[PDB]
């Protein structure tokens, strides 16, 4: 006698995604050696971390000025990685491919003024539920950190993950109208003859970030 | 190692299912990422 | 003639008394689960002066309100004191209840209150009425007793909330027997809550609106 | 026993009281995780289905039990029958990715499709219930979505599944004394 | 050579019940962490022993007053899960779900009138083959508890599983017209100054309480 | 655990055939059945 | 033209599906979103 | 944390700068392995077709 | 307490500190340090005023 088998209903179709390999067909094929070449990468997040690229400010341009006049709002935008701000950035061009994420997101502040310019920044996360401060006083009583201009010219700050999920989604909803994960408020305090400088800001992942859910949605 | 979730052993020797690969003589952004300065440069206060 | 089932409960610097117990029922859980997760890195504070007493009235038990007859209370409620503050401060929060229901008249009136901690009670229907006694629950009978107790955790889909969009946990009180007041009884029973916030933790501080 | 009615601990009393024994009982079919774990039929639409367990309607074994309880959590597996091949999409994926066969596509095989797919939702777990809007469930509450040129059948059956906090399970309310119906007979 | 094998006919369909997985298409995901949350349940009659639910009499009411005339029968209904009396207990909606039962099912009773009211009462089992008692003189021959009002205001009191069968129906068929089971009979042995005053009852789940071969039959 | 009744082992890392569970840091009604007052409370006679 | 797998021929081919097995890649290059027109990207997500 | 800005070695700065808690993350997927290891469509030519990944 | 067996009542005691006008109501003053008590076999509360001042 044989082996009996259900052949059974509902399985054996091809997944494009499943877990299993192919049977082979041309065998004893050995490489051209490769190994030691430079550059290799295994996780699309360690050159996410190391690797900051610029944010993009109305203009199209990678800083924001500073300037003179009563308002101190430099820039405020949706904490979403659809943000138009984010959508040159490596991070944002990562997290397209995945549906939700966790972690820190870090932001970098680079000053481009002459050695005689000088100014003062804060930096201020918002949470949903409130309208984003409009001023450097109302933005006192977010999490926030202000800082100022002199040998060393670049500030790093980390945006806190906070959230009543513990994971958010990387895309946006039509339906929804407010950012659900807030806002980050970029404000001047002052300045000192930095009428004109560039403040140039960069963001990379922080050191818990995670993408998760590997989505594929046209997009590019 | 990529996206595989057999438990059993492969009916083909690996000489048949995969090119095989020769020496001679996240490895850099692994390496770079984990040198990253992740502390303070002032004198902390508070 | 009267009861030796004394109990105080402190919360805070306030304190509540009855000589009518009954006991307490805790519903679910004996202690909060963890009240640190990944979702708020490690920014989240207990503010313990929360953590006490407030009052409100629910409704007034009269004869003419038979079976099913219900109030219902969303928790969190109007807070004009420093739990109500921290709602407008922070983004996200997360407490449990130590809930004290009261109904005085006397031991000459006849009936039955069940009051229930029922979670995500968007509304019930008649016929569930007769299961209510599934949720953390306490009857208040008055050949016996005076007041209710139940003690519940937060619960939810996610270890903090944001109260402004959703509530937890509905506080029901319902006639189960008609009140009778018979020569002697109370001829109304007015039915109060005395609630306090357990465990509360806040996270994600808002702008101010200066 | 008598005991304080409203006390709420609760009282189990035995046929020893009066004599009698009480008996072993074997009470697996009443296990949260066996009895939720058989397939159930939904009417699906004709080509996007989200994935939500809310469409098991609430008189069938599955649907009656999954609403006896406010949160739950499971794995899922899913069999179909459908025309052209059958593309899943995680929670979270726009409805756009439904049509890029990256994301989980099974070709078609004759008779139907059997899949297992992960518990996908951003939250520890899902809940029959939410008072936000008091109906309405967050739309977060799914387990992705399927497309296909046609979907003609589709069934849920919920894996590993966990429920807490017990809520009202209701049986057909008897015009006459007794609910009286034909049993299976010789 | 390769391995023979017989593909057996009338193996393999699928079957909605079966006791296999399907093939997975989606690794690696990580749920968010749930341990420790309040309130599982792992047994539904776990629940059906601890939680008691209200029974139903007559004008919809969970109770049953004391009446001040000759009749001393307070209630008398099928002992049945299908009986309108059992019909809005968690109970009762349990065990439509399965075909038959066996062991105990508690009954309490607790007393709603003032500090001045009395009372005493009888509850009875009375076995399928004979008409249910109608006096509680009649009833005394069946097994039976009675109590009377004080302190305490709850009395709860197990049916006894009695058949001829180790396992009984949880439905009733539309041939039976006796009830197959037989009768709980309440009664009221007297009362002074308790007129008009409920006595409230509610049903759970005995300690070897048993519900077997779940079954699906439209009904909610 | 459910209803399952295979003797033999997965094809399929277990990874892959569910999700898998995290940790930080029949429960409740079990504990509430089991508590169950099973007594008398009265003096019993005979 | 070496940068190839080879090539496959058949009286018609309908659909070709590639996976990469093994995969290997070195030194990172722009990965780029699409660019929104209004403040945040915006779409329908597949929702209950 | 201030640095040097011109210099191109990287800084990650954490949440405990500011009394907050790093989590733990799990990567994989996005692993290059795992995360190319997946189907793709192309459009064939009726014929011949070189197998060519761009 | 001074009435009979069957009379019951619940009452409240409040500090209310200078500086605000003293509650008018249970519930505004649910905000005070405050303590409930109802009556029952024992006929007597007793509660301690605290010292708060400045000095």
């Amino acid at each position: 006698g044989i082996f009996p088998v259900a052949c059974s209903d509902g399985y054996g179709g091809l997944v494009t995604t499943d877990p299993k390999t192919a049977d082979p067909v041309y065998g004893k094929v050995f490489n051209p050696p490769r190994n030691q070449l430079p550059g290799r990468f295994t996780n699309l997040l360690d050159v996410a971390e190391a690797c900051p690229t610029f944010l993009r400010f109305e203009g199209g341009v990678p800083y924001v000025t500073t300037k003179t006049d009563s308002d101190r709002v430099l820039a405020q935008f949706d904490m979403s990685l659809a943000a138009k701000h984010m959508s040159n950035t490596f991070l944002a061009g990562l997290a397209q491919y995945y549906t939700q994420y966790s972690g820190t997101i870090n932001l970098h502040f680079m000053f481009t003024g002459p050695t005689d310019a000088k100014a003062r920044y804060m930096v201020a996360y918002a949470p949903p539920g409130m309208e984003p401060p409009k001023t450097p006083e109302a933005a006192a009583h977010c999490i926030h950190a202000e800082w100022d201009t002199g040998l060393n010219s670049k500030f790093t700050f980390s945006i806190p993950y906070l959230s009543a999920a513990d994971y958010t989604y990387t895309a946006s909803d039509v339906a929804e109208t407010t950012n659900v994960q807030g806002w980050v408020c970029l404000f001047q305090i002052t300045h000192g003859k930095a009428d004109g400088d560039a403040l140039v800001v960069l963001a990379s992942a922080g050191k818990d970030f995670e993408l998760r859910l590997p989505v594929d949605a046209r997009a590019e | 190692s990529g996206n595989t979730g057999s438990i059993i052993n492969n009916y083909y020797m690996q000489q048949y299912q995969n090119s095989m690969d020769t020496q001679l003589g996240n490895d850099w952004f692994s390496k770079l990422a984990s040198s990253a300065f992740s502390g303070l440069f002032g004198a902390l206060l508070a | 003639l009267l009861e030796d089932r004394i109990l105080t409960t402190r919360n805070g610097h306030t304190t509540s008394t009855t000589q009518s117990s009954v006991g307490v029922t805790y519903g679910y859980a004996t202690a909060e689960d963890f009240v640190s997760g990944p979702n708020t890195s490690g920014l989240e504070t207990r503010v313990v002066q929360a953590e006490r007493f407030f009052k409100t009235h629910l409704f007034d038990w009269v004869t003419s309100d038979s079976f099913g007859r219900c109030h219902l209370l969303e928790l969190p409620t109007d807070h004009k004191g420093v739990y109500g503050s921290l709602t407008d401060s922070y983004a996200y929060m997360r407490n449990g209840w130590d809930v004290e229901v009261t109904a005085v008249g006397n031991q000459f009136n006849g009936g039955c209150l069940l009051v229930a901690m029922v979670p995500e009670l968007c509304s019930i229907q008649k016929r569930e009425l007769y299961q209510l006694t599934l949720f953390p629950h306490q009857f208040i009978n008055p050949r016996t007793n005076m007041t209710a107790h139940i003690t519940v955790p937060f619960v939810g889909v996610n270890r903090y909330d944001q109260y402004k969009v959703h509530k937890p946990w509905t506080l029901v009180v319902m006639v189960v027997a008609p009140l009778t007041v018979n020569t002697e009884g109370a001829p109304q029973i007015k039915v109060y809550a005395n609630i306090a916030p357990t465990n509360v933790h806040v996270a994600g501080e808002f702008p101010s609106k200066e | 026993t008598t005991s304080a009615g409203e006390s709420a601990d609760p009282v189990t009393t035995t046929v020893e009281n009066y004599g009698g024994e009480t008996q072993i009982q074997r009470r697996q079919h009443t296990d949260v995780s066996f009895i939720m774990d058989r397939f159930v039929k939904v009417t699906p639409q004709n080509q996007i289905n989200i994935l939500d367990l809310m469409q098991v309607p609430s008189h069938t074994l599955v649907g009656g039990l999954l609403r006896a309880s406010t949160y739950y959590f499971s794995d899922l597996e899913i069999a179909v029958k459908h025309e052209g091949d059958l593309t899943w999409v995680p929670n979270g994926a726009p409805e756009k990715a439904l049509d890029n066969t990256t994301n989980p596509t099974a070709y078609h095989k004759a008779p139907l499709t059997r899949l297992a797919l992960p518990y996908t939702a951003p939250h520890r777990v899902l809940a029959t219930v939410y008072n936000g809007e008091c109906r309405t469930l967050p739309t977060s509450f799914n387990y992705g979505a399927i497309k296909a040129t046609r979907v003609t059948e589709l069934l849920y059956r919920m894996k590993r599944a966990e429920t807490y906090c017990p809520r009202p399970l209701l049986a057909i309310h008897p015009t006459e004394a007794r609910h009286k119906q034909k049993i299976v007979a010789p």
